[PDB]
Parts: C-alpha cells; structure tokens; sequence
C-alpha cells in the first residue's frame, strides 16, 4: 500500500514513489527469493532540502511503515564539541543495541533505525572556503569504519539530514554506503491545497467549521509558503476566533455563557494572513516601502521611457525559453533618483520572491562576512520558481575611495562570477543594480558583464522645472509667474532630489519672502554645471 | 485645515451626490471633489456595479453611468477622522475581535495596552479553556515568546503579572552569562536542573498539571554567533544546542513556556526564530505623555489614601516637565521626593531623635518634587547638562554680520527639521579656516534647539582606541538616537576621527565607509 494521503504527509507523491521503488523493494518481498538471489540491503539514505519543509515526518513515517523499534535521535554539534575521550564512547554506544541483537540471534532481527540530524557539520572537512575548517576527522573516520570499514552488519539503516548539500565529502557517498540521495522542495499550488486539507480535518468532522471558509481560494493567496507555516496560519486563525469567548474579570475564567457556537470565520483567516505569519521565501511591504518615500511624479519624458524599458525587461524574463537570466544597470549623476526607481520597477513584477541587498544593513563588517552574506542572499533566490534581486549603490560595497585608489579585491571577483552565473534548470532570475560613478566601473571591466544599461537624466529646461513645481503643488499662480519671469530665459541643472530640499528650506520664511530666498538658493547650488 | 469631528449624514450625502452627478460618467479609481452642506470632500471611486433588470424584465464594471435611482455607499479613508452616520455606510473592513475588557489600574501597569492584548490573544488564549474543547480542535500550545526594548521599561513586570493572573507556580529565573560556566558537566547540569520539576509533574499528573514559566535574561549572549560576524571577536556556540534539543524534539513537554528578554534584537541567530520555536515577537518602547501620567497616578495612590499628599502638588503638571523619562526613573523620582520631605522632621543631638512637636502635618509638598526633579534623578535617554556646558566657554559676542547669518541659518534649519513631513533627516556642515570658533557656534545652536535628546560625540573620549572600537562607539551613539521622537547630534573634528596626516595620506578606510553610510539612513518611522 502507498496510501500517502492518510499517513499525514501531503504534496510528496513522486519522492516516496522513487524512494520505495529503488531502496525498500527488497525488504518487502518474501524472504525466500531475497535469500535465493542473495541481494544485499541498502543501509544509507540522504535527504536534503530547505529548512521547515517536512523532512522528519517522512523519516518517522518510513520507520513506522516497516515494523521496527522506536527510532533513536542524535544531533550534529552535540556529539561533537564535548569532552575529549567521550565522543568516541557515545558513537560506540549508539550502535550497542544493534550489535548486541546481531550477536544474540545473528541474521534474524528487526530494523534498528537512526536519524542523524544535521550531518553536514561533524562529517565535513570541507570547512575552508573563506574562514577555516575544523580538525575533527576522528568522528568521520570512526563513523565510516563503523558503518562499513573492515566489518559489516545487517541490522542498521542510517538516514541523514542537511540543508546544505554542497558541504559533504565524497568519502561518505561512494556506492555501498549512503547511496540514495533525494531532494525535497517547496510545494506548488496542488501541494498547498493538499496540505491545507489535512491540518484542518478534525474540526470539519465535528461541525465546528463554518461553511463560508473556502480552501480552494485559500490555496491561491499563499505563494511560496513553506509547509510548516500553513500550520502556523491555521493555529493563528483558531486562536483569533476563539478569543471572543474569554470575557472575564480580575480572575480569568472561561465564558461558559456561550461556549457553544464557537465558529471560525473567513475573516479570522484573512486577518491572520495579512497581519501575522510573515513568510520565509515570501517578502513583505517593509523592505520595498522605505526606499520609495514620496511616490513617483511625471516631470517629463525620461520617467516614461525608463518605466517602459523596465516593463519590457520584466516581460522578457517572464516569457522566454532561451534567456533564463537577465541583468540591467541604472546610472546617473548623484542626487538624481536612481534608488527610488529600482524599487518601483521591481514592485510591479508580481514576483513571488523579492529581496533588496543594500549596504546600510552591513555597517563595519569585514570582507569575508560581506562576501558570505551576499552569497547567502543570492542562494536564497534559486529556490523559487522565479525571483528578483536588487543591488543598490555598488560603489559602496567595493569600498572605492578616490585617493589611492583602494578597492576590495575579494568582493569584486565574487560579484562578477555571481552576476554571470545561471540558475538550475527551469528557473528564472532578474538582477537590477544602481551606481553613480560609471567611469570607474568601466575600468574594472564590470560593465561588460551587465546585459544592458539605462540613463537617468536631470532637469534641463525651464518648462520641466515649472511642470515639476506645478505637480508638487506648493506655490501659487502669482509666485509661479514671478519665477517663470526669471527661470524661463535661461538653462538649469538640478537633480530631482535637491529640489525637495530647496523647497522645504524656502517654505520656512515669512509669507512675503518665500520667493526671494528660493531664487537666491537656486543661483548657488543649482544652475551650477 | 477644515477638518471637523461633527457627524455627517451619509443618506443626505448620497442623495446630494445623486442629485448632482446624475447622468454622468464615472470610472473605478476616479478622483473628484464633492460639495455637501458648504463643505468640500475628496471622493475616490472604489467599486461599480450594474443595476438589475427592470421589474417588467451584481456584475462588476470599470466605467458606467449614474442615474436617479443609483445607490451610493460612503466609507471613510484610512486614518480618517470623518464621522459618518446613516444607513448609507457599507462595512467592509478588518478589525479582528473585541478583546476582553481589561482594568490595567488594578494590575499596576500603565501605558502598555496593545502589547498586553496581543500577547494574551496569541500566547495564552488557548491555556484558559477546558482541555475538552482544546483536544477536540487539536492544537499545540505556543511555547515561546521574545521581547526586546530599552532597559527599565517594565518587561519583567509584564511576565510576572501575566503569570500571577493565571494560577501557576512561582516563576524561576536564570541569567544569560551565568549559564556559561567554565567547563561542560556544569552548564549541561544547569540545563538539566531546570525542567526536572516540569517533567516529573507531567508524569505524575498526566496532561492536567499547571504552567511552569521560565524567564531567561540576556538571551543574546548564549545562542549568539552573529557576534562573530564583526571586525573582531569570535566564539564557538555550544549551549544553544542543548536548549534547542530540550525545547523541541524527543520527550517534548506540554506544560512549559519560555520567555526570552533581550536588548539587541539583531544579535539573534535564525536558529531560535522559526515557527514551532520562539514564535511571537513584541517590542516595548519609552512611554509617552499619557503613559507618564498613568505611571505617576499609580505610584502615588497609597499616600493619597491616608491623606499624606498636599493639595497643591498636581500630578498633571509633572507629566509635562519630564521628557523621555524611562519607566523606572519615575519610581525613582517618587522615592526621592519623600526622603527630602521627611528629612526635615528629624533632630539629632548626640543621637538621631524623631521630632515630636511637629510629627503631625507630615505632608509632601511641591518643593520636594521640584528639588528632586532638578538635582536627584539624572535621566538616561534625555538632555544632558555637562556636555554642552564646557564646550561653549566665554559666551558669544557679536563682531559683524557673519555671526548673525550663522545663527539665523541654524535656527531656520532647526525649525525645518521640526515642522516638516517630507524630509525627516537634514544635515549641515560648518567649515572655515582653523582657529575661528566653529565648535562654540554649533553647541549654541544645539542648546537653542530645545530638543529633548541632545548628545555630543567628540574624539576627546576615544584616546588610544583602535579602528574597531571607534566604529563600535559611533554605531552605539547613533543607535541610541533612534529611540526618541526628536534628536540632534554633533560631530567634532571629522578630520581627527579619520586620522589624516599629510606624510601620506594614511586615512582609515573602515571608518570613512561607515560615516558615509550612516549620514543617509532614515529613522525607523516618524522620527
Ligand atoms: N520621478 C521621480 N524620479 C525619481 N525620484 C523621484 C521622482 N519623483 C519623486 N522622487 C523622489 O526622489 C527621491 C529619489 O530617491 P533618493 O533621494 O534616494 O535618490 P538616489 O538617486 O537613490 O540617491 P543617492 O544618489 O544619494 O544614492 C525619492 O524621495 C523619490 O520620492
Ligand atoms: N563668533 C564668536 N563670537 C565671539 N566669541 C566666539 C565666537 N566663536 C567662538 N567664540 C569664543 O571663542 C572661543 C572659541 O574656541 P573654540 O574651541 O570654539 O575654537 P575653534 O577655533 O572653533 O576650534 P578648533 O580649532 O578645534 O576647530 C570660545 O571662548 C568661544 O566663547
Ligand atoms: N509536507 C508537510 N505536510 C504536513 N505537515 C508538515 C509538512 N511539513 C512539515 N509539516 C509540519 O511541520 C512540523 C515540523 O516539521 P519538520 O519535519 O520538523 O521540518 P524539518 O523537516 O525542516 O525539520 C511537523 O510536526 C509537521 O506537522
Ligand atoms: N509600565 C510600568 N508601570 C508601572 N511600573 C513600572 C512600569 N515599568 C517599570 N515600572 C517599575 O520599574 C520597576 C523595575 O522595572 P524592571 O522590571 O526592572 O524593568 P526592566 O524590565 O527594564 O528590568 C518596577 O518596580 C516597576 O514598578
Ligand atoms: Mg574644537
């Protein structure tokens, strides 16, 4: 039987299918033919995937599916990092029961399962990439010798677990030990629909769930939701709906007046979905809501062209089969409005995964820490069906300073490789960057890595300045006429950001001196190419 | 400018809307101006629906026509003070539920209302109902809470009050670094000697025992590896593994509840923040004016009962001269306002003797409060009186126009940074030739600013420091300024922080790449 909808696990049908078809087909056939052929039994499995997706449930379910003892448990950083001379004793103790049973009745016993949580720490000499590795080869050598060294056993089965699959030494994966490896992944719409159908099953049985609640629609509003957070959403909804019936006094007592009629309504689901349970591979209206701070105003031609090009790039990266990766670089003079446009372009992609790697959250970090943080941010984007990332103010990550010059050579070389890297098969990406010194990056050869570039200009005519002032709607018609009497017969040079500060400074004077001070200010800072 | 709280009849508003905009085209998202009772309002189109067929004979549309029999429903915008009455009010919003009515005065906490309600609704809403209905639903009670805020704002008191409200055993206590004790075999023994009572009670009484609160402290020392991601430092993390194994996993318990309290929310590993582990997260901040009033009104109740408080000592007034006063410093002020009052009625002659003739009339008076407010409690997140006291040395005397110009410009900037909403951050750089008086003309502007929080970061207190120490000190000083509704900060001799020396140059590139970043960082929100 493979009734994988009653055991408790949902959204994983092919994974268990393959795992059984290959590994555990010998332990289900009658022992007669199994002995006649002489086929040996697998004694190792490696599951790897993102954290909080349902890896332990599968382990316990596979253990129970074949009648066996209660699975043991271990932890990675626990067995290691204890008093010397005792870790080996613990490792030897781990298999004591299996060894005793084998010595007692030989080749006729029950499976003894183990679950080696977080295996990519102790059995890892590949710790030297940017910092340093640890001298702990004793543990890995002892484990390898025990599982299969110069001796063998037939009453064991080792299941590993890890969220970093590229930190495992090949010595622990040669055929004969830890052969079958599988990858668990984030569920899609059908997976979420199945998952939401199990965690709320007892409530529906006892007519304690209102008929308005819709699961089909609830399966379309949670995008890139991990498996373990639907449980959190359901629990939050249950808590919210049941808090109305706790009206009490100095000493809290249950409101027995209407203990019945305790019904959960769609409103509570929606409330818990908007205010609480913030996703892991889903982003919020916090990161891309502090960069944009005064909206976007159309003061001329450039805004429309830039937004149109952004939309074209997005629609290319969403409907192409031969260019899974696209990049674009924004540039312009300082105080021109580069950062405030990248966020606006990215916000309208309706992309499930959005993140912003800015330099203001890394203050005082060393080189290696910054490289590792950037690498982690990039790695957290290959796991979603389609994503989008932003890298703003590049020239303050490299630490460029005109004197010297002085850059950091360990960040540029990571940035180039990561910019030219392609994601796994089937997925897509889009990278946007903003910089204010185009003449410097060209020397470093970086510009040849970016697919395309766009130019963001400043205000360069009296008409555009007047239009911006009108749209901002601050000065009256008379003052606008007075200003136009001067600005029109000349040229201007001022970025959009500086205009807000100049207007704010000017507005604080007396009512009759709000124009002269502004005009005086525009002569010193502005109109100065 | 014309906002008012007077009620507005939606039925009349809808009738006037139809009477005016009849046979007119409207589209979703359209913005227009509507006049009602000589009052102007801004209208934004939200939903449009077609009519039903006539009697002789609710689709959504984007554009349509308005007629006499059309219906209009008015809803106030977000954070709108407009008062709307009548049946022409559609109610599609989100408000959760009506939390149980609370009486904070009896418990003894003031200024914390939303946080208390949220914590009770989330963590504890499922530990009050009988086990029957909870079992029928199927649930796994929350077993984790995290709190973080400035010291002395009433964090532990919340936990103790909530624990004593729900009949439960006396809470234990542990200290963060105290559990980091030399060698293994004692720290692990300490971890073991925390849940033995809980597990024994669970085994003895099954799934019917009482709650066992366990209050931590400085949880950012243990379970802290981000501290290694710095310019220096570095330490292996081993104790977090034991606590993680006990809290969740095999032999899990059903009558435990951890409560972690910290001070640096960003020095926490992601290991101890994922659903199933410490779930909820709340923050406690400095109290505001009404908070200070409520706090004071609670600590001076016993004296008022027995008629020990004079009639002229108003409590309302004292809530307007204490700005950015922490929670505990109000208790400190109240305590210090009594020693002075009661230190008068004591005579000593070869031995301290309690006075007898004037023992009665022992009443605390305004003088005690005023003296204590000026020379007793020294605030922490508040205005100093020594920093900008030794900088300006011999006053300021006019010698021409430039002094007037500089002072006027400073005043204009300091008023803009207080009556603006589109530019929360403004910075100005003074400069001139050496030996000209550009450090006694900034302290004067800061002192005339009148902002509650005024600090001065100067190189005089960083003699012999390396680069990392300077970075840490500057970061801490700047961070402290995000905890007040207004802040002014001064940097002196920027050339000295960078260590410039023209046999070179030999500047420091780890301080110049932080000073640039800091000067562009909008405060969290509305500060
Ligand atoms: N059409 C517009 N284009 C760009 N910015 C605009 C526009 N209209 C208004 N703004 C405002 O301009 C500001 C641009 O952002 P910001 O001041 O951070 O510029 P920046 O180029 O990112 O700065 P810096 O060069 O210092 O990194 C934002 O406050 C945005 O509200
Ligand atoms: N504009 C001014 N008018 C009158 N007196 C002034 C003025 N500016 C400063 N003073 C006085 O002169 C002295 C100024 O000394 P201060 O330490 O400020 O020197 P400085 O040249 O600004 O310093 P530094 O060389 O470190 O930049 C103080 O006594 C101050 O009272
Ligand atoms: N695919 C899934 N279906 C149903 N429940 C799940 C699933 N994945 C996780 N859960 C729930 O999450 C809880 C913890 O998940 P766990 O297996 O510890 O995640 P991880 O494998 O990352 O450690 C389990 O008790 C289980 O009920
Ligand atoms: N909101 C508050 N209401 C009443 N008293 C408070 C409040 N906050 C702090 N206090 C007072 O401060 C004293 C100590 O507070 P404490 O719990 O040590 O603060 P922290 O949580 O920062 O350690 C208590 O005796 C308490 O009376
Ligand atoms: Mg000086």
């Amino acid at each position: 039987d493979w009734n994988f909808e009653k055991m408790g696990i949902g959204g994983l049908d092919k994974e268990f299918s393959d795992i059984f078809r290959r590994a555990f087909a010998s332990r289900v056939f009658p022992p007669e033919i199994v002995e006649q052929m002489g086929c040996k039994h697998v004694k190792g499995i490696l599951l790897y995937g993102p954290p909080g997706c349902g890896k332990t449930l599968l382990a316990r379910q596979i253990g129970k599916m074949l009648n066996a003892r209660e699975p043991k448990v271990v932890n990675g950083p626990e067995i290691l990092n204890k008093y010397v001379g005792e870790s080996e004793a613990n490792i030897r103790k781990l298999f004591a029961d299996a060894e005793e049973e084998q010595r007692r009745l030989g080749a006729n016993s029950g499976l003894h399962i183990i679950i080696f949580d977080e295996i990519d720490a102790i059995c890892k000499q590949r710790g030297s990439m940017a910092g340093s590795t640890g001298v702990h080869d004793t543990v890995v050598n002892q484990l390898l010798s025990k599982i299969d060294g110069v001796e063998q056993l037939n009453n064991i089965l080792v299941i590993g677990m890890t969220n970093r699959p590229d930190l495992i030494d090949e010595a622990l994966l040669r055929p004969g030990r830890l052969e079958v490896k599988m990858e668990i992944g984030l569920p899609d719409e059908k997976g979420r629909l199945q998952i939401l159908h199990i965690h709320t099953a007892r409530m529906r049985g006892h007519q304690l769930l209102s008929a308005d609640v819709d699961i089909k629609e609830l399966a379309v509003e949670t995008k890139n939701f991990s498996g373990a957070e639907l449980e959190g959403l359901v629990r939050a909804a249950q808590s919210t709906a049941m808090n109305r019936h706790i009206k009490a006094s100095t000493k809290v007592e249950v409101d027995m007046e209407k203990a019945e009629s305790l019904q959960v309504t769609r409103g509570d689901f929606l409330a818990s979905l908007e205010n609480d349970i913030k996703p892991a591979f889903g982003t919020n209206q916090e990161d891309y809501a502090s960069y944009i701070m005064n909206g976007i105003i159309k003061w001329g031609d450039p805004v429309t062209r830039v937004l149109d090009d952004g939309e074209l790039l997005v629609q290319q990266t969403k409907n192409s089969d031969r260019t899974p990766l696209v990049s674009v670089l924004l540039e312009g003079p300082p105080h021109s409005g580069k950062t405030a446009l990248a966020a606006k372009i990215a916000e309208e992609s309706n992309f499930p995964f959005i993140k912003i790697c800015s330099p203001d959250k890394m203050i005082g970090f060393s080189e290696t820490a910054k490289c590792q943080a950037m690498k982690k941010i990039f790695d957290d984007a290959y796991k979603s069906q389609l994503s989008c990332v932003v890298v703003d103010d590049i020239e303050r990550l490299l630490d460029y300073v005109p004197i010297g010059p002085r850059f950091s050579n360990l960040v540029l070389q990571a940035l180039l490789v990561l910019l030219k890297k392609a994601p796994p098969q089937g997925r897509k990406l889009l990278i946007i960057g903003t910089t204010s010194r185009k003449d410097v990056l060209q020397e470093m050869e970086m510009l040849n890595a970016f697919s395309t570039t766009i130019h963001v200009p400043n205000i360069a005519t009296g008409e555009q300045l007047l239009e911006a002032l009108e749209l901002l709607g601050n000065f009256k018609d008379k003052e606008r006429t007075t200003i136009a009497q001067q600005v029109k017969g000349k040229k201007v040079w001022i970025g959009i950001k500086k205009l807000l500060m100049l207007i704010e400074m000017s507005l604080q004077m007396d009512p009759e001196y709000r124009v002269r001070k502004f005009l005086a200010l525009l002569r010193e800072e502005g109109a100065s190419p | 400018k014309n906002i008012d709280s007077n009620p507005y009849d939606t039925d009349k508003m809808a009738a006037e809307f139809i009477q005016q905009f009849n046979n007119q085209a409207f589209s979703v998202g359209q913005q227009l101006v509507f006049s009602f009772n000589d009052k102007l309002f801004g209208l934004l189109v939200k939903d449009i629906e077609a009519m039903d067929p006539s009697i002789l004979k609710r689709q959504k549309i984007e554009v349509g026509l308005v007629v006499g029999n059309s219906q209009v429903a008015f809803e106030k915008a977000e954070n709108s003070s407009l008062n709307l009455i009548g049946k022409a009010k559609t109610k599609e919003n989100r408000q959760s539920i009506i939390n149980p009515d609370w009486n904070f005065e009896k418990m003894g906490i003031g200024g914390l209302d939303k946080e208390f309600s949220d914590i009770f609704r989330r963590a504890f809403a499922s530990r009050v109902f009988p086990p029957e209905i909870v079992e029928q639903m199927g649930c796994k009670h929350v077993k984790g809470i995290l709190l973080y805020g400035p010291p002395g704002c009433g964090k532990t008191l919340l936990a103790r009050q909530i624990g004593k409200m729900l009949n439960a055993r006396e809470p234990k206590v542990v200290n963060g670094p105290e559990i980091l004790n030399k060698y293994v075999g004692e720290s692990e023994a300490n971890i073991r000697k925390l849940f033995a009572d809980a597990e024994e009670e669970q085994r003895r009484l099954g799934a019917n025992s009482g709650l066992h609160i366990i209050i931590f402290d400085e949880i950012d020392a243990i379970c802290k590896q981000r501290g290694s991601m710095a310019g220096s430092t570095g330490v292996h993390d081993t104790v977090v593994n034991q606590l993680l194994s006990k809290i969740d996993g095999v032999e899990q318990l059903n009558n435990i509840l951890v409560i972690g309290m910290t001070n640096r929310p960003d020095l926490i590993d992601e290991a101890l923040l994922r659903p199933g582990r410490l779930e909820v997260k709340m923050e406690i901040g400095l109290p505001d004016e009404k908070g200070r009033l409520q706090i004071l009104h609670i600590h001076t109740a016993r004296m008022r009962g027995h008629q020990l408080l004079s009639a002229d000592v108003d409590i309302k007034e004292l809530a307007v001269e204490t700005k950015n006063f922490s929670g505990a410093e109000l208790e400190g002020l109240v305590r210090a306002a009594q020693s002075t009052a009661m230190n008068r009625h004591i005579k000593a002659s070869t031995k301290v003797e309690v006075d007898m003739e004037k023992a009665e009339s022992l009443q605390v008076t305004r003088g005690d409060f005023l003296a204590s407010l000026e020379n007793d409690i020294k605030p922490a997140f508040g205005t100093n009186q020594e920093d900008y006291a030794s900088y300006i040395m011999n006053g300021i005397i006019k010698w021409g126009d430039p002094v007037t110009r500089v002072l006027d410009d400073g005043e204009l900037l300091v008023q803009q940074t207080k009556n603006s909403d589109r530019t929360p951050l403004v910075s100005v750089l003074l400069e001139g030739p050496p030996h000209s008086g550009k450090t006694a003309l900034a302290a004067k502007i800061a002192e005339e600013s009148n902002f509650p929080f005024i600090k001065i970061c100067s190189p005089d207190k960083m003699i012999g420091f390396s680069e990392t120490a300077k970075c840490q000190a500057m970061k801490k000083i700047f961070d402290d300024a995000y905890k007040s509704q207004l802040s002014c900060v001064v940097v002196d001799d920027i050339e000295r922080l960078l260590d410039y020396v023209p046999i070179g140059p030999r500047f420091s590139n780890l301080v110049l790449q932080a000073l640039l970043v800091l000067l562009k960082k909008a405060p969290p929100q509305g500060r």
